[PDB]
């Protein structure tokens, strides 16, 4: 299991993720 | 030893191409959702509507900012705003609150940015063309209009201001 | 030198990165005051005393991101994604071909700078009309560009020269990488060609009255998107190639960075529209697609940092390395061609994050032309690109030159790297922040110091930014000028090979490569997909013009 590599695209994801939904909330406080 | 760590690399590899794939796809749905609602009205209608840099302050809607704003529904305000190097016409817009507000910018000169501070209004100004993009303000007040693209040395001076009255 | 009669195409290379960096070095003096001004700090009257040429922000910003977006990261490109397939083949690239395409870079870079320096060309590294810039900016710039067009040439004529004394056998690795790059570079370049040939240059020289923003905007981003992953696939071939080498492990599949490199090819240059969201006179339907065609294009990075990943950890464990977090205690952190690469590869995760955001269609109107986008690509090609080339100059320069990289030398490189890093991090902080708060891109807000108070702590980090990066900045001449004016050579450096990573083999599947090799199929598919998304718009375009007369505001 590369378990090192999946610590870092769980990351990635959260990343992505919190950016994302982030955004979108502010999309709809401004809408 | 090595065939092994790189048979179980790929094996995940492609459990994470999959959920990614996913991911992606999840948010072409939630997109896709604000597409279909009434915060969309923001994306500018992409009809083509050609007119004249050098005159658009003479003649027609744009020559006249004290009754650039019309009543073209029951519920329904039309706003024929200019862009220009370094300001908006009218100042202020003035608006009901609650009312639809369909916003037909374009500018004299150079292209300009039409961003308003509190809203999800961000449109790019390009001469020759109407940007037509459409809001209800749910909140009385003052909105400051912000001018994001660059237009000359002028460009972080250049502000108008939305009255949205109660 | 012996040594340049051999391997004439080290001098070439040479000239490229030289060349490449000095603009880097030129273009980013810009850089620091730009943060003190999204600190709300005006410098600029010091900078106009230091440097009595510049006339205003906006024409320091047209330097910075011509000489540090457009120019270091081309050259970077051409000194890259030639010279590696090169000495993977071991073969020659057609020499005079190649120095002809140095001289159209350099050329064409200084008749640009010409109008640039005079304050004639002051309309950002997006040059959109109606802005009127001198037709030398216009002129250098194409020449500078096509010159690209030459180093496309010289690598597929390396490749069918290979092919030719091999068939039936699979295009090496990096050759590969560097073909479909190329192959995608061309079809991406038709764009700006398209508009500085019937657009810019006839207008420049005053042959039309005026030019349709519309028209011109849409031709510039057909070209504008895929300009970006070619600044970024030459960093790539080296992560990719290389760093696993230099991580103490080996490339963990090379079917699979064909693969990404493969997608790359087919979805770069068919997404333009996600950078016109807000433009008028573009079907909605339109934004919609090239909104999908973007996330499809965030594929192969989120493919690339798994494999990269993956590599690493290989890389750790091998070097000793046990636990969840052991792999990276384990990894080299003292050769600043592993750091420099990988501390990149860190800030790409927000940076990533942010495109992912801009893609999103309607999530756009919030961010766009705010401090949002730049905070974005200061990740992206500020960060991992620089860096990347950075790094890479302690095995790429002995490798050229001769000369040796001492240990303090090295040192001096951690610290530029770190620093570098570091100021790009608390940068990308203060603007994406600043972007949530409203504050407009391409300002120099310092001027109007009371409009934006809600972003005053932001604004703090994108002071200490500034100082930050200044002080890598300096440190990054200072050491560059060391070892390029050094005494001291040692030719065996310059013959030491290329330290290029082994793959893992387990059996791939032959086929997916083979597949992969069918270039002149997917260029084809590359092709006809540009075709299907800007056909049908360009065609209503093009039908109903409106040219506009031009303005000089500065
Ligand atoms: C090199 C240069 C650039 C790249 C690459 C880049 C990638 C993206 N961008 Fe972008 N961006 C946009 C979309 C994205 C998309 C979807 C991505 C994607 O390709 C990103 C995908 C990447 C990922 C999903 C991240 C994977 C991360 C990796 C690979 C990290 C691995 C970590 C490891 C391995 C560490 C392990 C080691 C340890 C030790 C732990 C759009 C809109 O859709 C806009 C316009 C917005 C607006 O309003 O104008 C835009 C505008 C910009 C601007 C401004 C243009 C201007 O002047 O107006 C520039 C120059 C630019 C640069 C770049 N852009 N972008
Ligand atoms: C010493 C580090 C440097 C600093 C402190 C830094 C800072 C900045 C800031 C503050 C701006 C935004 C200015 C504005 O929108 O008004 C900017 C814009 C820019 N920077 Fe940098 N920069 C650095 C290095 C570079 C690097 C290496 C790249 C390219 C590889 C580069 C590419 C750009 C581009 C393309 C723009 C946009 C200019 C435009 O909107 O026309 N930066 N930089
Ligand atoms: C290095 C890994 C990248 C992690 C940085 C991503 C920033 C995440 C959230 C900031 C939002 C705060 C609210
Ligand atoms: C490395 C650089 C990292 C850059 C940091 C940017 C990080 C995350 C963006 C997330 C967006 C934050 C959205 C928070 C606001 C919110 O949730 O919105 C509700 C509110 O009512 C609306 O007005
Ligand atoms: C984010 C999660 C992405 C990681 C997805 C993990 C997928 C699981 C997987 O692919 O597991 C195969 C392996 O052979 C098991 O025996
Ligand atoms: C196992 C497979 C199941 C996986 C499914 C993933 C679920 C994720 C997203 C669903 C989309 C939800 C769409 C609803 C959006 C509503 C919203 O956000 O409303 C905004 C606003 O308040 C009104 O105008
Ligand atoms: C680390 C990152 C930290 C992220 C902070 C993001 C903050 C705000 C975004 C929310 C925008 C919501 C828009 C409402 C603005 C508003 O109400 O203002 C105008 C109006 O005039 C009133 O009458
Ligand atoms: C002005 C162009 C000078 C060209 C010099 C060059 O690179 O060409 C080599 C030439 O044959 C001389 O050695
Ligand atoms: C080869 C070198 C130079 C080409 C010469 C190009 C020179 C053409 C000059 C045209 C010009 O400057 O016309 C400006 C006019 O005011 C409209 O904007
Ligand atoms: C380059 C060839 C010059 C074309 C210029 C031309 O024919 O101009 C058309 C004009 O805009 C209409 O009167
Ligand atoms: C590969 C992917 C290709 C296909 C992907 C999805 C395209 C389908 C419909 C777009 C609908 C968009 C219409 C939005 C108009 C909103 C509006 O009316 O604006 C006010
Ligand atoms: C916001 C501003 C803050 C920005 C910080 C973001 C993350 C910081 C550093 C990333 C580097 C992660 C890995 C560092 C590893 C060094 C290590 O493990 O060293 C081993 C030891 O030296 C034997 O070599
Ligand atoms: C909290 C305060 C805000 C940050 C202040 C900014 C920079 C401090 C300077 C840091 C310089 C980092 C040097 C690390 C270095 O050079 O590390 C070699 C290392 O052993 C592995 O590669
Ligand atoms: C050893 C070296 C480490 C030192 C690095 C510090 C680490 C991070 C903290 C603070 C730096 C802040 C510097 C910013 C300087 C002035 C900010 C400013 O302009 O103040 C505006 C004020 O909010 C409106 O009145
Ligand atoms: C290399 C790393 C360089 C790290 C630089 C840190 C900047 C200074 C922090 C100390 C606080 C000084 C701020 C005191 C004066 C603030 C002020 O007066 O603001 C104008
Ligand atoms: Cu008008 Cu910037
Ligand atoms: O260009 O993103
Ligand atoms: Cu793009």
């Amino acid at each position: 299991k590369p378990k090192g590599a999946l610590a870092v695209i769980l990351v990635l994801t959260l990343t992505i993720l919190v950016f994302w939904l982030g955004v979108y909330a502010v999309f709809f406080a401004r809408g | 030893d090595e065939h092994k760590a790189h048979k179980a690399i790929l094996a995940y590899e492609k459990g994470w191409l999959a959920f990614s794939l996913a991911m992606l796809f999840v948010f072409i749905a939630l997109i896709a959702y604000t597409l279909a609602t009434h915060t969309a009205g923001v994306i500018p209608a992409g009809k083509l509507e050609r007119v004249d840099p050098t005159t658009v302050r003479q003649e027609g809607p744009w020559a006249d900012p004290a009754q650039a704003v019309v009543q073209t529904g029951p519920n329904q305000y039309t706003v024929y705003v200019l862009a220009f190097a370094f300001g908006y016409q009218p100042n202020p817009i003035e608006v009901p609150q609650g009312a639809e507000i369909v916003f037909k910018i374009t500018s004299p000169d150079v292209i300009h940015g039409f961003h308003v501070e509190g809203t999800n209004i961000n449109v790019e100004v390009l001469p020759g063309e109407v940007s037509t993009v459409r809001y209800t303000f749910k909140r009385p007040g003052e909105y400051r209009i912000i001018c994001n693209q660059y237009c000359g040395l002028g460009h972080q001076n250049m502000f108008g201001t939305i009255v949205v009255k109660e | 030198s012996r040594v340049y009669e051999a391997y004439p195409e080290k001098k070439a290379t040479l000239y490229f990165l030289v060349l490449g960096f000095l603009a880097l070095i030129v273009g980013s003096l810009f850089g620091p005051f730009q943060a003190l001004n999204y600190g709300n700090v005006d410098a600029y009257p010091l900078l106009k005393r230091l440097l009595p040429f510049v006339q205003s922000y906006y024409q320091g910003l047209t330097l910075h991101g011509v000489l540090n977006a457009i120019v270091f990261t081309q050259l970077f490109a051409q000194a890259i994604m030639v010279y590696l397939p090169a000495r993977e083949l071991n073969m020659r690239p057609n020499m005079g071909l190649m120095w002809l395409s140095w001289w159209m870079a350099f050329i064409g870079l200084v008749v640009f700078a010409l109008p640039l320096l005079a304050n004639e060309a002051t309309v950002l590294y997006t040059f959109y009309p109606p802005l009127k810039g001198h037709w030398a900016f216009y002129l250098g710039a194409s020449v500078f560009v096509l010159s690209t067009w030459v180093s496309i040439y010289i690598v597929l004529d390396l490749w069918r020269r290979w092919k030719a004394a091999n068939p039936g056998k699979v295009t090496p690795l990096v050759t590969y990488m560097a073909v479909v790059f190329w192959l995608m570079w061309f079809l991406a370049s038709l764009g700006l060609v398209l508009e500085a040939v019937l657009f810019l240059l006839p207008w420049s020289f005053g042959l039309v009255e005026g030019v349709d923003p519309l028209v011109a905007r849409t031709l510039f981003w057909w070209t504008g998107h895929p300009i970006t992953y070619f600044w970024l696939l030459p960093a790539y071939a080296i992560i990719y190639t290389i760093l696993p080498k230099q991580a103490g492990g080996k490339l963990v599949s090379d079917p699979m960075a064909r693969l990404a490199f493969l997608l790359f090819l087919l979805l770069s240059t068919p997404v333009g529209f996600h950078h016109q969201f807000a433009d008028p006179g573009i079907d909605p339907t339109w934004k919609m697609i090239h909104s999908v065609l973007t996330l499809f294009v965030a594929v192969p990075s989120l493919m690339t940092a798994f494999t990269v990943a993956a590599s690493l950890e290989f890389a750790g464990r091998l070097r000793g390395g046990r636990g969840l977090f052991g792999w990276i205690r384990a990894l080299p952190w003292d050769n600043p061609a592993f750091v420099a690469p990988v501390l990149g590869l860190l800030g790409f995760i927000p940076g990533g994050a942010g495109g992912i955001v801009n893609a999103s269609f309607t999530l756009d109107y919030v961010v766009h032309n705010t401090a949002w986008v730049p905070g974005h690509f200061h990740l992206q090609v500020a960060s991992l690109v620089t860096l990347t080339a950075m790094g890479s100059l302690y095995w790429l320069l002995p490798n050229l030159t001769g000369k040796p990289i001492s240990d303090a030398q090295r040192r001096l490189g951690l610290a530029v790297v770190w620093l570098w890093f570091l100021g790009m991090m608390i940068m990308a902080v203060g603007l994406h922040w600043a972007g949530l708060l409203n504050v407009p891109r391409r300002a120099y807000i310092a001027q109007v110091p009371d409009a934006y108070p809600h972003a005053a702590v932001p604004m703090v980090f994108n002071v200490l930014a500034g100082i930050v990066l200044l002080v890598a900045l300096l440190l990054f001449i200072y050491g560059l000028f060391s070892v390029l004016l050094s005494r001291e050579r040692k030719p065996e450096l310059a013959e030491a090979p290329l330290p290029f990573a082994e793959v893992i083999s387990g059996p791939e599947d032959r086929r997916l490569v083979l597949a992969m090799d069918r270039i002149g199929f997917w260029f084809a598919v590359a092709a006809i997909l540009v075709v299907l998304a800007y056909g049908p718009t360009l065609v209503q375009l093009f039908g109903h013009l409106n040219p506009v007369p031009g303005w000089r505001l500065w």
